[PDB]
């Protein structure tokens, strides 16, 4: 009569590597690296993202006529542009802390678009139709942002203008102008009569002059002008006030928002899904089961920690020797 | 390796063997075949799965978006944010390939340890009632059925019961 | 006859966690973290901070009436400011490099207030009297930053003014200036008589040509017009200009001083004590001997590690099985 | 156990042994009593203690003040900023954790093998004089008062000199 | 008869350190820790880096005539003491970020964008030196640069432009002067109220003079600003003046190269291969961990303040 | 130590066996001489050699540049950036110790238990053909020649070969 004792072998053909040899066939193991991910654009916490499509951040929070706007509603986790957005400033010209609106427009909870200057009552004094340009064509005819106005001079006289407005909304309002720059005295004259002129914006905290700056510039988009994009968040209870004496795009429409911790935005091809992640990526999301992750090295959550490694399986079984 | 057990003084696994890590194949007067031991089986199954959720869970991550945009004149910050990324990549690489490098180690280590352990477990039972062939395996020096292979297992194996007749077959 | 071998046994109940079993009692067992703090603010490395009240470093360094500038520590090791302290710059404007600043003045080792400009013989052909405001009210009654002097015409004239300060302290010396910003056209012929003026400062580092920018903006502390401020480390050996036909807030009172490498700015209501620390948290100080902390991330000193950790309890003794 | 001697086939610990980790509980004709095995004990303690310091006083850290401040227009940097810290966060809170397991593991494996080497030190000297009858227990074959018990604590056991007594002893209970 | 299991000693006197004990003498040991270096700066991916000698970056970029300096470099190596950088005082704009960007370029051309000869037809080119900027004695003035001064009590509005035809980016530099007295400003530019404009299509500033008595540097009361930016090819760049514009003469066709840096040291450049440079010297090892310097450029090991780390590979020796 | 064989039961080192790591000494009435175990040597040397490899391959860093230039007006980013150097410092130094510290018991703990399941497999060949008189020493209770010596080393001794023969020599 014999009783032996001895321990299990299977055919397991799962290998792992221990730091005194390597390819060492064991009876089982599990992954520590997560090495897929589903190929789409997902849901954060429950949140889904804002994609721009054939826009950029700049040519959507303008009014940039390409771009949908949308609108309807109102949340996001971060934002999504296609690597062929090319649909921004159709008016060539700077575009001031671009970078930093981008990145507090992240991830923006409550975000309404508003009329803070409606267009048929508060320019009396100063034309609101001429201002278009080939630039920003819409449908073959010439056009303009939507949530910019190119106030021109009114016959022949442009009267200072003085406008102000109190946030009555019970957050920050993003607000967003334009300083024009003509390529010619002629064309200064010929847009907003005074030649010598000067714009001015200040609120409790935020106060800058703007002097125009006339001079023939290489041809963008087939203009020789120029025109420089600002923005500032005009806190609850406080007002701004904007002054010119001509050069000056007012705000037709601001927005009314609250700005979350501040989360990034992916410029990807990767499809937008209905899905839900805690962890998104450029190429997709993934799972956030296994601590470690080398799909992408740019994530989105609270994501797994990213690593070069192809394979990090920990032997859970043992070394198995079928023989 | 590291306890002399798993190939080591027993060669070889047990292909037949295929309800547990360790157990032990009789063979006496009605019969023979494979069978693991649940104690030490289950109890390494609760441990291993203990380790693997440890280096599972015990990972902490904070939300971060982890993207930057700097422009054409932020070049340096930009650099540095580079320098950020990559020096946790280094970090965590090396990391995780160590740990389970070294952890792996210690599994295999876990079980030769195991089936060492109840090697030595069924020896104290046994005592002289039987003889040590090597291979990890005991022949008996008495009669021992199913009752009395399933005494052994459970740790229950009445020793002075098969003690005599044991003494007398040599 | 018996001889038996057995471990220890005690009454402890302690438990640590093992990577294969949780909450193993131990007979013996050390916590590596260090998750208690002594409530106190304290000197780091035997010099104490420097606790600003209910003011903030732009209060303190302007001269704002509610801030002690007279029995100011000649050094300190950090700042620490109050969640509520809201006395800084009591006339409205832009703090230009403030953050910078603050962090530059976190630490230093010697630090001399005087008179770079002396009110009685520094300015014969200007008032340096009437500049005062009720957004800086003192004792009853209108004032002004006390590091600085609010330059008004003498008369009904404002001659062109000129002066430099060269540094003959053994270190570097902090030079405030302002410059004021009248919400009319009249305002600026009240205060300055000349409507086109600019200002002029400038070292062998330093430079840059200021000039009015005159508009009515929202009203905060009572004022429609805007101060700015702005200043400089004028190193030893070099001077600082001065040149104005107006708007300049002339500078009174500067700081010699040498910085000590780095520092924060705590912002607390925790107490100050007589104390001494080697790390230093927003809530209390604590003691390095443990390699990590969960107490507070953001700490100043040579400080454990933080960690999310709860407990970090190692055992050294064996498992206890008393039965 | 990693060494299946505590919580093994000892299968617990003395409250009665207060002086040590490790150590003896011997009976004769002269009583009984616990003692502690001191020198293996003490090596023990000196040895853990050198661990707990390898973990504490390895750490050598640089003076510094994590604090930043950015203003409204210094978002990316302020979360640049972010991200280095919660980096350390998670770096830090990950290798404490599994170091203390670990550890912790590798420490309870240590007590385990010192008590395991003590049962193979006296079971060596014994051979053929003692019986194992489990339990971490032997069983002399010849009579051990306690100048004769003491000698096997403190590794003198003179077995030529009880080898004759334990055959007869031996060879009626074989 | 006998036979006994034992193991290897021998005369080894290297000591290990384990959680458990300190100082163990053991048989073989590895080192982990890299203490040496070779005291050279030498080249990365086999490419010389840019010493610039007694001349700093802004001195050599903008041609100081200390300076009289490859098309490749792997990094730029600057001395303690390089003064001769901008000789006329002034402010060098984002002059950290043109650095980083100098730092390593796989191509680098110097050409003359605007060639003296024929550019300025209506402005004096011959009389922008200075004794701030001397020469053998004499007044001089940057080589890459042209302080353009008016011609017969006239400056008439200047218009130049460049097409970059080159096959890559275009590095154009340009100055700002600021005269001291409204006197300077029409002695040199006649025309008192003056402008600078320059624009391609990324690029837009436009620049005023800052006339004011600031002290004196090298001598000079008045101010000259540093102004420089990257041209796409097939971009356009305009300059347009009244006055006080000191002209790009010539630019630099460059392709930049991903992210290098800048070595200040004494330490001597030398012909030998590196991956891993230190400002005290090269380091090329195997091992992962380094005490030598933190500051490092290259494929690296870590740095750490350890002062020993020794794997022990064999057993604990016990002669 | 972990396994009591190394600095425990087999007190010292032999110098006399320069021929390996691990090994034998016999003494029969043919000879005697220190003989190096080959197979068990053989496998520490390249187990120990993948452990030496594993901590340093393993390691394989990105290109980087490190320094940065920063104005006297950017002291906040500069700060920042000596915070990330620092971090970097604190955690591979530490992470470094604590490794040579980890392993290098660990390192010891193998040879130990190298040397253990080889005296292990020798006594459990002999059981009763022998003795075993400390430090790590086997004494046959009968003759063992060369032929004899050879077969245990190979675990292929004949114990009932030479049983009857032992039996006696036990007074
Ligand atoms: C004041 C004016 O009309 N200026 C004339 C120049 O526009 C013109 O130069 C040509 O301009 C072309 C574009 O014409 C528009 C345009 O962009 O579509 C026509 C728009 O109606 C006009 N918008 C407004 C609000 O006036 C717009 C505007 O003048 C500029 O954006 C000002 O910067 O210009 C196109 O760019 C051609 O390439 C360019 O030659 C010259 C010569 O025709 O006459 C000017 O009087
Ligand atoms: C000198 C004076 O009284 N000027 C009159 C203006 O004050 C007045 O506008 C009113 O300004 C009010 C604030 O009054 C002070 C102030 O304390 O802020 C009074 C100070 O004496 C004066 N300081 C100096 C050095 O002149 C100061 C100063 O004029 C302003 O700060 C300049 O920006 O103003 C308050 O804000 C009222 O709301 C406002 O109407 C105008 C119009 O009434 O007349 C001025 O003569
Ligand atoms: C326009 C002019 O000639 N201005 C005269 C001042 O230069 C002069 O002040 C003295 O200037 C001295 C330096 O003289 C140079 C120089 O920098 O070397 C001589 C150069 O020829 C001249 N360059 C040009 C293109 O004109 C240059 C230039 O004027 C300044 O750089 C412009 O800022 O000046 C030196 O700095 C002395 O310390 C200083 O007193 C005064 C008095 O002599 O007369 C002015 O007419
Ligand atoms: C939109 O993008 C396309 C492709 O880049 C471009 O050709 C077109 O001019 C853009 N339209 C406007 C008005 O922005
Ligand atoms: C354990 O024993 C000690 C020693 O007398 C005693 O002080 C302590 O109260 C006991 N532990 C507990 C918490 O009961
Ligand atoms: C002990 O174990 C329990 C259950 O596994 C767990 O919830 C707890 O966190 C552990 N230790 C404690 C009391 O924190
Ligand atoms: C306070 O303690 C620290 C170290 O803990 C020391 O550097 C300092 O000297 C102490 N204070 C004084 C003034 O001695
Ligand atoms: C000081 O702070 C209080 C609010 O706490 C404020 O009302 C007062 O105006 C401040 N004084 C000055 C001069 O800033
Ligand atoms: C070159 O540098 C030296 C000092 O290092 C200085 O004396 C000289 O004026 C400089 N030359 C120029 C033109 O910068
Ligand atoms: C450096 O490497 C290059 C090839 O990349 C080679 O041409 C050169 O000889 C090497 N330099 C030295 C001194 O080895």
């Amino acid at each position: 009569d014999t009783l032996c004792i001895g321990y299990h072998a299977n055919n397991s053909t799962d290998t792992v590597d221990t730091v005194l040899e390597k390819n060492v066939t064991v009876t089982h193991s599990v992954n520590l690296l997560e090495d897929k991910h589903n190929g789409k654009l997902c849901k954060l916490r429950g949140v889904a993202p804002l994609h721009l499509g054939k826009c950029n951040i700049a040519g959507w929070i303008l009014g940039n006529p390409e771009c949908e706007s949308l609108s309807t509603a109102s949340s996001w986790s971060y934002i999504v542009e296609t690597p062929s957005s090319d649909n921004g400033t159709c008016y060539p010209g700077d575009f001031i802390d671009y970078e930093e609106l981008r990145e507090q427009l992240s991830s923006v909870s409550s975000f309404e678009r508003f009329e803070i200057f409606p267009k048929t009552s508060s320019w009396p004094n100063h034309d609101s139709n001429k201002g278009v340009t080939a630039a920003c064509p819409h449908a073959g005819a010439k056009s303009f942002y939507k949530n910019l106005i190119w106030l021109v001079k009114k016959g022949n006289s442009y009267p200072k203008l003085s406008k102000s407005y109190i946030n009555d909304k019970g957050k920050e309002v993003l607000v967003l102008w334009g300083i024009h720059h003509p390529s010619t005295s002629a064309d200064q004259q010929s847009l907003y009569q005074n030649a010598d002129t000067y714009v001015f914006v200040c609120s409790s905290r935020y106060s800058k002059k703007f002097k125009p700056e006339i001079a023939i510039c290489p041809k963008v988009r087939d203009q020789e002008g120029r025109m420089n994009y600002y923005w500032t968040l005009v806190e609850p209870g406080d007002k701004i006030t904007f002054e010119a004496t001509g050069n000056l795009v007012v705000p037709r429409y601001a927005f009314a928002m609250e700005r979350n911790a501040g989360s990034g935005i992916i410029i990807s091809d990767t499809p937008v899904h209905d899905c839900n992640t805690t962890c998104q990526t450029p190429k997709g999301a993934i799972n956030t089961s296994l601590p470690f992750q080398n799909i992408h090295p740019i994530t989105i959550g609270k994501c797994p920690k990213y690593v070069k490694s192809t394979k990090l399986r920990l032997a859970t079984g043992l070394r198995n020797i079928p023989s | 390796g590291l306890f002399g057990a798993i190939a080591g003084f027993i060669e070889g696994g047990w292909t037949g063997m295929v309800d547990g890590w360790y157990g032990y194949h009789h063979q006496n007067e009605q019969g023979s075949g494979y069978a693991a031991d649940l104690k030490s089986t289950q109890n390494a199954i609760d441990e291993i799965t203990n380790k693997v959720n440890s280096v599972i869970e015990k990972m902490n991550t904070q939300f971060t978006a982890v993207g930057k945009e700097f422009n054409h004149l932020e070049k340096r910050i930009e650099n540095l944010n580079k320098k950020v990324d990559d020096g946790f990549l280094d970090i965590w690489t090396y990391n995780a390939e160590l740990l389970v490098l070294l952890e792996n180690e210690r599994t295999l280590d876990y079980h030769d340890s195991n089936v060492k352990n109840l090697y030595e477990k069924v020896r104290s039972q046994l005592k002289n009632n039987a003889k040590e062939i090597g291979n990890g395996c005991f022949e008996f020096y008495h009669k021992c059925d199913n009752t009395c292979m399933e005494s052994v297992k459970n740790g229950t194996y009445d020793y002075p019961k098969y003690s005599e007749e044991a003494k007398l077959n040599r």
